[PDB]
């Protein structure tokens, strides 16, 4: 639950948020495989309650009604096809596992569900699993409302209903077994691992108890004895009763401090400066690097009200976003996940985006296919940040420099910064309102290197900026504050 | 900026206040409110 089980040399995951399975398969074959991505985090593949008010929001998929692999992303055949095709090109599949709860306790009974299964939330009846009343934590929860009333009480956080969602009795062997059966079906299909949704709301030992029931990964693609990669979603910015460290025994943990703090720095809010990033990582009070799953934004906080607030950088702020993502992908801290989004019509009213609920691009609830434009961008309102040259080349960067130590840090005492990764890569940022022009030790062998942010090494030439590194490892870097991308990155596989 | 905002779960975020409106629900003990309540509505 700790080794990502990505194909050798691949060091990142991309969240293909709300993508259809067939589109993911195609993207794996045509793009993610060749471009060195380690894997894809997929939206919950299990059947969820249909929410019609508002019209099919994205968050309906976090309200399960069964474990049938039957969603707006596709059916079981398409999911299997996706996992097979992706694994066959060295791209792993990681499932968003929603296991703390079922749908809303206040939902009506009936077949308004993505596969047409019946459920009766009020009577805790989910016959398609099956679950019944004694499979939920209603008798365990100690609050008057039956919901979570206070985050100061870890018992309430774990045993009560999260925003009215029916809370499963994860202490019970039966529930653990149903969940394990679901996850094991996914593993046998060929899944490499799981994002554990709402981990704060489950006891660490219940999660462990579930993980211990899990099969080894499918030996068609993985070595014998391979354990699923596990990363648990826990939001802990500090100061609450529940700490991230409680979950370190189960696998990696999402480090939400990362994108919040990085966002604050790159936006230059609160007196923050990029030069402060010298001791980025555990030096900022973050969790151990080998416990962290890191990211600039996720599907929640990219909409301006998740963990981090307005400080979070997103595709809407593409230039600074690219700066932050590039820094993260160059820096050794954590295991990196890049977000891939669709654009919705944002509408801020009194600080709230009232369209932050809008689901993926669709015709009458049917999700639109991912179309590829001639310039390699996507149509149909898929943003495809993972296709941006500045981001994909940094994914490759991260693959190239994997294992190399932090080295040759430089800063201007302000917002111009640089560092390398052993002798295999180097990166330079200008976030000041004036020209960057410095001669820096890159740690790299002498030669001419293509800047992979402004361009590419294509055969034996550069399509963008060229950096000449002398034999002593020093090079001149010139970056205007008005540059389209005010940072340059070079590595061993970009040398001419 | 950062602003006031207290994230609870997918599709549920509140506003940090000392006390919540008649039609709002309260969540105590959230660090980002700094002693305040998180005042939210669920979209269901
Ligand atoms: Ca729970
Ligand atoms: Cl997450």
């Amino acid at each position: 639950q700790y080794a990502p089980q990505t194909q050798s040399g691949r060091t990142s995951i991309v969240h293909l948020f709300e993508w259809r399975w067939v589109d993911i398969a195609l993207e794996c074959e045509r793009y993610l495989g060749p471009k060195g991505f380690g894997g894809v985090q997929v939206s919950p593949p299990n059947e969820n309650v249909v929410v019609t008010n508002p019209s099919r929001p994205w968050w309906e998929r976090y309200q399960p009604v069964s474990y049938k692999l039957c969603t707006r992303s596709g059916n079981e055949n398409e999911f299997r096809d996706m996992v097979t095709r992706c694994n066959n090109v060295g791209v792993r599949i990681y499932v968003d596992a929603v296991i703390n709860h079922m749908c809303g306790s206040g939902a009506a009974a009936g077949t308004g569900t993505t596969c047409g299964s019946y459920c009766n939330p009020g009577s805790r009846e989910f016959p398609a699993v099956p679950y019944s009343a004694w499979d939920f934590n209603d008798g365990k929860c100690k609050t008057a409302s039956g919901g979570i009333e206070s985050y100061n009480d870890p018992y309430q956080v774990r045993d009560c209903q999260l925003v009215g969602l029916l809370d499963l009795a994860l202490e019970k062997d039966y529930v653990r077994s149903m969940i394990a059966d679901y996850l094991n079906k996914l593993i046998d299909i060929g899944v490499a691992g799981f994002r554990i949704d709402a981990s704060k709301h489950m006891w660490p030992g219940d999660i462990k108890a579930v993980l211990d029931k899990l099969h080894n990964l499918n030996t068609n693609w993985f070595p014998a004895g391979s354990r699923p990669f596990i990363f648990q979603e826990v939001i802990d910015l500090g100061g609450e009763a529940i700490s991230s460290s409680e979950y370190f025994g189960n696998g990696r943990v999402t480090e939400f401090k990362y994108g919040a703090k990085l966002g604050t720095v790159v936006r230059k809010w609160s007196g923050e400066k990029m030069s402060y990033l010298k001791n980025w990582g555990e030096g900022w009070g973050f969790m151990p690097s080998d416990r962290a799953l890191v990211f600039v934004d996720n599907h929640d906080n990219q909409r301006g009200h998740g963990a981090g607030g307005s400080s979070i950088l997103t595709f809407w702020d593409a230039r600074l976003y690219k700066v932050a993502v590039g820094f993260m992908l160059a820096h050794p801290y954590g295991f990196t996940r890049v977000m891939s989004s669709y654009r919705w019509a944002r509408n801020f009213v009194n600080g709230e985006d009232v369209n932050d609920w809008i689901g993926p691009p669709n015709n009458n609830g049917v999700i639109k296919e991912v179309t590829i434009n001639a310039d390699t961008t996507c149509g149909n309102d898929w943003v495809c940040e993972h296709r941006w040259r500045e981001i994909r080349n940094m994914v490759w960067f991260r693959n190239v420099v994997d294992g190399q130590p932090f080295a040759n840090w430089w800063d201007n005492g302000s917002n111009q910064v640089a560092f390398g990764r052993g002798n295999r890569g180097f990166i330079v940022f200008n976030n000041d309102d004036w020209q960057l022009s410095s001669t820096l030790q890159t740690g790299l062998p002498g030669g001419t290197y293509c800047n992979v942010i402004s361009g590419d090494k294509v055969g034996n030439s550069c399509t963008g900026i060229k950096v000449y590194v002398s034999s002593d490892g020093t090079a001149q870097f010139s970056i205007s504050n008005s540059a389209q991308d005010p940072f340059i990155a070079i590595h061993a596989e970009s040398k001419l | 900026e950062s602003g006031n905002s207290c994230y609870i779960y997918h599709g549920v975020s509140g506003i940090c206040k000392a006390s919540c409106a008649e039609d709002e629900k309260a969540m105590a003990g959230m660090g980002v409110c700094e002693g305040h309540l998180c005042c939210y509505k669920t979209p269901w």
